[PDB]
Protein backbone atom coordinates (compact mmCIF):
# COMPACT_ATOMS: atom_id res chain seq x y z
CA UNK A 1 0.00 0.00 0.00
CA UNK A 2 3.01 2.00 0.50
CA UNK A 3 4.67 1.69 -2.30
CA UNK A 4 0.81 2.00 -4.75
CA UNK A 5 0.36 5.60 -2.96
CA UNK A 6 3.95 6.94 -3.81
CA UNK A 7 3.78 6.43 -7.46
CA UNK A 8 2.82 10.03 -8.48
CA UNK A 9 5.83 11.48 -6.18
CA UNK A 10 8.19 9.26 -8.39
CA UNK A 11 7.56 10.31 -11.42
CA UNK A 12 7.95 13.95 -10.45
CA UNK A 13 11.04 12.96 -8.97
CA UNK A 14 12.45 11.38 -12.17
CA UNK A 15 11.59 13.79 -14.79
CA UNK A 16 13.79 16.22 -12.69
CA UNK A 17 16.93 13.65 -12.68
CA UNK A 18 16.62 12.53 -15.82
CA UNK A 19 36.45 33.07 -37.76
CA UNK A 20 34.92 35.36 -35.26
CA UNK A 21 33.24 37.83 -37.92
CA UNK A 22 30.93 39.86 -36.17
CA UNK A 23 27.79 41.73 -37.58
CA UNK A 24 26.38 44.57 -35.11
CA UNK A 25 22.46 44.96 -35.57
CA UNK A 26 21.48 48.73 -36.52
CA UNK A 27 19.36 48.84 -33.02
CA UNK A 28 22.80 48.20 -31.13
CA UNK A 29 24.35 50.91 -33.59
CA UNK A 30 22.21 53.35 -33.44
CA UNK A 31 22.72 52.75 -28.99
CA UNK A 32 26.20 52.52 -29.37
CA UNK A 33 26.06 55.76 -31.56
CA UNK A 34 23.70 58.11 -29.32
CA UNK A 35 25.68 56.88 -25.94
CA UNK A 36 28.89 57.10 -28.04
CA UNK A 37 30.05 60.31 -25.50
CA UNK A 38 29.75 57.45 -22.26
CA UNK B 1 -12.18 -45.95 2.16
CA UNK B 2 -12.86 -44.05 -0.70
CA UNK B 3 -14.48 -41.14 0.89
CA UNK B 4 -11.73 -41.05 3.18
CA UNK B 5 -9.47 -40.15 0.52
CA UNK B 6 -11.37 -37.53 -1.27
CA UNK B 7 -11.75 -36.22 2.11
CA UNK B 8 -8.31 -35.62 2.58
CA UNK B 9 -7.91 -34.65 -0.34
CA UNK B 10 -10.19 -31.82 0.22
CA UNK B 11 -8.81 -30.71 3.30
CA UNK B 12 -5.20 -30.29 2.06
CA UNK B 13 -6.74 -28.28 -0.80
CA UNK B 14 -8.48 -25.89 1.57
CA UNK B 15 -5.52 -25.35 3.68
CA UNK B 16 -3.56 -24.53 0.57
CA UNK B 17 -5.89 -22.16 -0.66
CA UNK B 18 -5.82 -20.06 2.39
CA UNK B 19 -2.21 -19.13 2.91
CA UNK B 20 -1.41 -18.80 -0.93
CA UNK B 21 -0.86 -15.20 -0.71
CA UNK B 22 1.90 -15.46 1.53
CA UNK B 23 3.16 -19.05 0.37
CA UNK B 24 2.38 -19.27 -3.07
CA UNK B 25 5.37 -18.52 -5.67
CA UNK B 26 3.08 -16.08 -7.99
CA UNK B 27 2.24 -13.62 -5.45
CA UNK B 28 5.46 -13.48 -3.63
CA UNK B 29 6.92 -12.80 -7.45
CA UNK B 30 4.71 -10.12 -7.67
CA UNK B 31 5.51 -8.32 -4.52
CA UNK B 32 9.50 -9.05 -5.75
CA UNK B 33 8.92 -6.57 -8.27
CA UNK B 34 7.02 -3.79 -6.58
CA UNK B 35 9.95 -3.74 -4.44
CA UNK B 36 12.88 -3.54 -7.14
CA UNK B 37 11.45 -0.61 -8.65
CA UNK B 38 11.07 1.26 -6.24
CA UNK B 39 14.87 0.59 -5.06
CA UNK B 40 16.12 1.28 -8.23
CA UNK B 41 14.31 4.76 -8.29
CA UNK B 42 16.16 5.77 -4.71
CA UNK B 43 19.56 4.68 -5.95
CA UNK B 44 18.81 7.56 -8.47
CA UNK B 45 17.93 10.06 -6.36
CA UNK B 46 21.16 9.61 -4.34
CA UNK B 47 23.22 9.42 -6.89
CA UNK B 48 21.73 13.19 -8.34
CA UNK B 49 21.68 14.90 -4.62
CA UNK B 50 23.93 17.35 -4.94
CA UNK B 51 22.10 18.63 -8.33
CA UNK B 52 18.71 18.06 -6.57
CA UNK B 53 19.99 19.96 -3.50
CA UNK B 54 21.23 23.15 -5.64
CA UNK B 55 17.65 22.87 -7.43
Amino acid sequence: QMLKEMEKEVDVVDAVVRNATLNIPNLLISRIESEMHR
Amino acid sequence: AEINQKSLELELLRLEKETADITHPLYLGQKHQALQAMNSHLEAVLREKRSLRQR
